[PDB]
């Protein structure tokens, strides 16, 4: 089969967890543009930030994704 | 016998110690963060 | 203590330029302590020296 137009995937992603040690680490977060926060000052500083994260993608082939979302 | 101060200036800063600290804590965490955006963004640019 | 005058004990501070000067809080800080010494005497209990 070649129909990848109609072809799509739900992944719920393993939940993730990241010790927030240095500064350096809330830099890298707030770098990304898909990592927000209701309150942009909250204090990450030694903190431990879980993330549950479900991927939907839809495919263009069997190797590129056409669209891909993580929320 | 003659004292040469040379110091440039250097006493009339209060806490030359700190300062010094200060200044040299911020460059290089300005460094160690601008070299970890740019990793992690060569290396998102690289999965996408 | 007379004002303007260094007393003969006293304790220095050392100023932002990095010198010590005579000062009169911790000059008049040491002083009360000589005279609690003479008069009622100075303990030094559980003092390991």
């Amino acid at each position: 089969y070649t129909d990848f137009e109609n072809t799509f995937q739900k992944t719920v992603e393993p939940v993730y967890q990241m010790h927030i040690k240095t500064s350096k680490d809330i830099a890298v977060l707030r770098s990304k543009e898909w990592f927000q926060l209701d309150d942009e000052d909250f204090d990450l500083l030694n903190k431990t930030l879980t993330f549950e994260t479900e991927t939907e993608v839809t495919f263009k082939n069997a190797n590129i994704f056409s669209s891909v979302k993580c929320f | 016998p003659v004292m040469a101060d040379l110091n440039g200036g250097l006493q009339f800063v209060p806490e030359l110690k700190e300062f010094t600290a200060k200044l040299r804590k911020e460059l290089v965490e300005t460094s160690e963060v601008r070299k970890a955006v740019s990793i992690e963004t060569a290396l998102e640019h690289k999965v996408v | 203590i007379p004002r303007e005058t260094i007393p003969f004990l006293h304790l220095r501070k050392k100023t932002p330029a990095g010198d010590w000067k005579y000062d009169r809080q911790l000059s008049s800080l040491f002083l009360d302590g000589l005279e609690k010494a003479a008069f009622n005497g100075v303990t030094f209990k559980d003092k390991y020296v």
